[PDB]
RNA sequence: CGAGCUGGAGAUACGCUUUGACUCGGGGAUGUCCGAAUGGGGAAACCCACCUCGUAAGAGGUAUCCGCAAGGAUGGGAACUCAGGGAACUGAAACAUCUCAGUACCUGAAGGAGAAGAAAGAGAAUUCGAUUCCGUUAGUAGCGGCGAGCGAACCCGGAU
RNA sequence: GAAACGAUGACUGAAUCCGCGCGGACCACCGCGCAAGGCUAAAUACUCCCAGUGACCGAUAGCGCAUAGUACCGUGAGGG
RNA sequence: CCCCCGUGACAGGGGGCGGAGGACCGAACCGGUGCCUGCUGAAACAGUCUCGGAUGAGUUGUGUUUAGGAGUGAAAAGCU
RNA sequence: AACGAUAAAAGAAGUGAGAAUCUUCUUCGCCGUAAGGACAAGGGUUCCUGGGGAAGGGUCGUCCGCCCAGGGAAAGUCGGGACCUAAGGUGAGGCCGAACGGCGCAGCCGAUGGACAGCAGGUCAAGAUUCCUGCACCGAUCAUGUGGAGUGAUGGAGGGACGCAUUACGCUAUCCAAUGCCAAGCUAUGGCUAUGCUGGUUGGUACGCUCAAGGGCGAUCGGGUCAGAAAAUCUACCGGUCACAUGCCUCAGACGUAUCGGGAGCUUCCUCGGAAGCGAAGUUGGAAACGCGACGGUGCCAAGAAAAGCUUCUAAACGUUGAAACAUGAUUGCCCGUACCGCAAACCGACACAGGUGUCCGAGUGUCAAUGCACUAAGGCGCGCGAGAGAACCCUCGUUAAGGAACUUUGCAAUCUCACCCCGUAACUUCGGAAGAAGGGGUCCCCACGCUUCGCGUGGGGCGCAGUGAAUAGGCCCAGGCGACUGUUUACCAAAAUCACAGCACUCUGCCAACACGAACAGUGGACGUAUAGGGUGUGACGCCUGCCCGGUGCCGGAAGGUCAAGUGGAGCGGUGCAAGCUGCGAAAUGAAGCCCCGGUGAACGGCUAAGGUAGCGAAAUUCCUUGUCGGGUAAGUUCCGACCUGCACGAAAGGCGUAACGAUCUGGGCGCUGUCUCAACGAGGGACUCGGUGAAAUU
């Protein structure tokens, strides 16, 4: 049990829902996590302990950097208590060490990857997932994000060793309305049992549908939504 | 609404005709035999309060 | 002004008045608190401060936007004026262009009025001579699912 | 529309007085004007307020009120 | 969790002990199943009886947010 | 017609013009986890006193929550402000926008949370942690004395700081018992003569070597600067040195002593009922919190506000000759709230309205327990018409010969069953369940003995028709349809087979994500998330499974070609001028996404021409003919179960078939019981009828 910030709850913008679904569940502070992980580069830190974090998925390591900065950061799959952990350059690929992927191996699991130098931590966040290094281009390296898609990350962002902790949400099986309860509030209403009103689905005597389509107009089995966009060129192979 | 209701105004006529039956009896008033203020018939004299010797108060 | 007055109040008491009450004109001086509201806060009319002078009482100051400053501005107006924005019912015996109509409404700015105004003009006389307003031209010329229907201007006569 | 002229959001972007704009595509000729700077009384519109008048009303009329935006209705705008 | 018995592809089974649950019965409390009553009501939706939930996807106060082709909706075109 | 719950009333005495209705006495009855008491909201003087008696009061009033007049409301410590922050609101500057305006960091506003000093009594007709009395406490300013030096932000750190369940030990509030104590008297009907009866039986504070559960705590010297903007003696980290039990520190509460208080009652006066004075006893034993000790223990996953006050640090600063802090005086003590009603005749419901309204306290006896049920304390109340009668009929009830579902759409309704203990208990199953299955027996009183108590066990005896002797109080079972389950819904005719659900799938989205709100290159939600995540669609636990058709439509993918817009391009055609020229119109070619065209795609829309049904089911919530046909059950079976197949018109995630358990679901059967019925009777209460009082309505 320690220090952190309010995670005040909400599922509406600055006006009316927004986002569908998402209510109920259990009170929940925010765990400040490091992600840029740079201030701290030539420290080392040993895990003081692992803790069940909340607005993650994943564990999370309490760090001790000799200087006297407590910080939490991503627990990943195999980092336990007393293991030692260092960031920059000047930094071996061993489990937990943030280092740029110019000194990263090829094949080499990842996770916490960045997208762009400084900002932080935006790819493999999720427990299991991991990038696996590709192999290195000009001043970018490819790689395999967890989607499958292949993605052009500038070799100066940084990264951290290993995949991510909590093993699987597997055994996790829910099991009664409720437990989505603790969480989210009732999700799918079918719009089939709605209204011509309410959603395109929505009328008719009985069972049935006839067009496929979402909320509001568009249509959801296959229809690409992404846009023609700049971050196109950095990409390589979408498709899963 | 208020199920079954008047057809039609009853005359000035018809309703006075089932009032014959209404007008009040007048006492059977006896003259009081030892004060004289009237009573009536098995009941005790109100003025003097006798009944052949005096039962009440005033 | 010249004997009354003491508000409607018609009610008793106290009184005031020709050393001119009362009422009528016309200027002053007071003018709590809220309100543009303006020290800060606020569920108007209440709560809480700081500065300066001051014998405590008490008096003055503390909003933002223009500009050295002087000095100006915020808010309020029944309708009328111009501007930004701008419907539908309706009519076309249905309806979509069209009509209703740049009407209704909202919003901004302002005044006792405003707007507009001193020809890169009107129009065919090598006439006129800023603008507005009224008469008339004239239901003309023209517009128009050339349908419903819409509808000028010059000339000339006047207000100025 | 044969649709000129004004105006202008986007893109362009001239001449300087043997110059420039217009005269209902457009060209010639004839004719009327000086843009891209500003100010401006008066006649005109209205009626919160005041006065005067009326083949206007006179208490179910006339303003909603012989005075009340009250009583009363409504959470409120509002209605009365 | 601590002890007892078993082995032939089997698991477990016994005792203690602990104190789980959109678990059970049931009041407060939330609710509205069936009948009657009530239908110019005691009431513009109720009453007596009966009945559902009753540690949960629970109930409830204050404060605050979203509204008009708009909101909200465990979805009736419900509620506003 | 009605006069607003069937919780009653009776009499006496008083008052008055007038009395069922106002007052007083004595009974009666009703509530008593309330129908008693204390708030909050809300109301606004309704509060108390004296007076009134037109209207209001469902009747009458002499009375009132009505009408008139007067009065009453007292705070340094209670709640709010002069303190703090949440959601939200606002917001100089800053980001957007036809206007009006929309956002938005810090800051500011905002309690429903944090923080913080007073307890016991007394008493107006009407106020009390507010006034009075007794004794405290808090901050500030100053005077005195001790101290003899530091104080220590707007900044740092620590602290405030927070869940759900369950539970060990001590306690108190509080409650019971008694031949404990104290007080008052008396009783008699047959007795008792007190070992009977009734009542009371300790709060505040101070001091105390007294008993005390439970709770809380490491201390110090160092090292790196790379951490807290900087500094720190503070805090974080790493290290060295004594950290078992203990050891410190705090004492819920009890006990003793003292003191102020209260205390059953007793007493004197009385203008009829108050005022004043006095004042006993303080036991032993039991029970006991949701309160206190406390931030205790354990377990769990869904992982449990912030900010100030507070404590510790240094920056700046004034300073060491007059510090901070302690101690004893004195002085000081702002604003608003405070009456009264407050589960209701004072609030919301037009009404003195059978409805609604957040929190707290809520006693005793009996009953496993309890805030259940019955009676009952304190306390409050009898519900603002009354009186007769004892018809029809209507409502709410009690009993019912013989029969027992024959009632009927349907056992609708109403019975039966009913608590606790012992015995006992089926198919089926997901191994939990089904289960309170089903069915049987016990239950009171006394005495003896045994024991863990309020008690319970064995034994013997007693009484009644009957012993959870009254109240609260499951009827059960067989089979089927649908839906797995708890849950949700049509406020006011539908609770369900609807919606949701755990689980499955298709699919989209690489992050300024897809998507969504929006004037908007604003801002925001998705998300302080990041593909084991988020959007959307569908199916709907679990088990076995989920087939054939890609022609049309949609979606993804191809491009060799056909088509294809602005623009580029100006060949050519024409107007006018004497002309240079200025002008109207203007092909070919080239020019993008889209469409024609090719292939794929089904848990894409769909079909059973692109193919004609793989399992499984089938007269079905689907079957027209139809009461299909045979079987079951019945005396008799349009329904129901079972087969069969001729499926008008089943069929595989618009899921097919099954499934234990669950259900105010729907269907058919059985046992039980019964006024549903043959077939109705008697009885009760409230109306209906009668008199007095008040007196509507739709309709015409
Ligand atoms: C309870 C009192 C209220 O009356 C009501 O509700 C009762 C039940 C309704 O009766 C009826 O529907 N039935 C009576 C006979 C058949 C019918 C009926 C038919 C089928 C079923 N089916 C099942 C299987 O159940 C049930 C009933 C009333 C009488 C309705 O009148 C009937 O209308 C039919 C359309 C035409 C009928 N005639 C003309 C042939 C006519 O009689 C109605 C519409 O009111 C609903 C009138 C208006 C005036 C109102 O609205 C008043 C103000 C009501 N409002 C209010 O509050 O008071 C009320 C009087
Ligand atoms: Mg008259
Ligand atoms: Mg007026
Ligand atoms: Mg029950
Ligand atoms: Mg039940
Ligand atoms: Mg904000
Ligand atoms: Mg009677
Ligand atoms: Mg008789
Ligand atoms: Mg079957
Ligand atoms: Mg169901
Ligand atoms: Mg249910
Ligand atoms: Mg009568």
């Amino acid at each position: 049990l320690t220090e952190a910030l309010p995670k005040t709850g909400g599922r509406n913008n600055r006006g009316r829902i927004t986002s569908r679904f998402i209510g109920g569940g259990h009170k929940r502070l925010y765990r400040i996590i490091d992600f840029k992980r740079r201030d701290k580069s030539g420290v080392n830190a040993k895990v003081a302990a692992i803790e069940y974090d909340p607005n993650r998925s994943a564990r999370i390591a309490l760090l001790h950097y000799a200087d006297g900065e407590k910080r939490y950061i991503l627990a990943p799959e195999g980092l336990t208590v007393g293991a030692t952990v260092n960031a920059g350059p000047e930094a071996e690929p061993k489990l937990g060490n943030a280092l740029p992927l110019r000194f990263v191996p090829v094949g080499a699991v990842v996770h916490a990857l960045e997208l762009v130098p400084g900002k932080g931590a935006q790819l493999a966040r999720s427990a299991g997932t991991s990038v696996q290094v590709q192999g290195k281009e000009s001043d970018y390296v490819i790689v395999r994000l967890p989607s499958g898609e292949l993605r052009r990350v500038h070799s100066e962002c940084y990264a951290t060793i290993g995949a991510v902790g909590n093993a699987e949400h597997k055994n996790i099986v829910l099991g009664k309305a409720g437990r989505s309860r603790w969480l989210g509030r009732k999700p799918h209403q079918r719009g089939s049992a709605m209204n011509p009103v309410d959603h395109p689905h929505g009328g008719g005597e009985g069972r049935t549908g006839a067009g496929r389509v979402p909320v509001t107009p568009w249509g959801k089995p296959t229809k690409g939504l992404k846009t023609r966009r700049k971050r196109k060129t950095s990409d390589r192979f979408i498709v899963t | 609404a208020k199920h079954p209701v008047p057809k039609k105004k009853t005359s000035k006529s018809k309703r006075d005709m089932r009032r014959s039956h209404h007008a009040l009896t007048a006492p059977n008033l006896t003259e009081c035999p030892q004060c004289h203020g009237k009573k009536l018939s098995h009941h005790i004299c109100p003025n003097c309060g006798y009944y052949d010797g005096r039962q009440v108060l005033a």
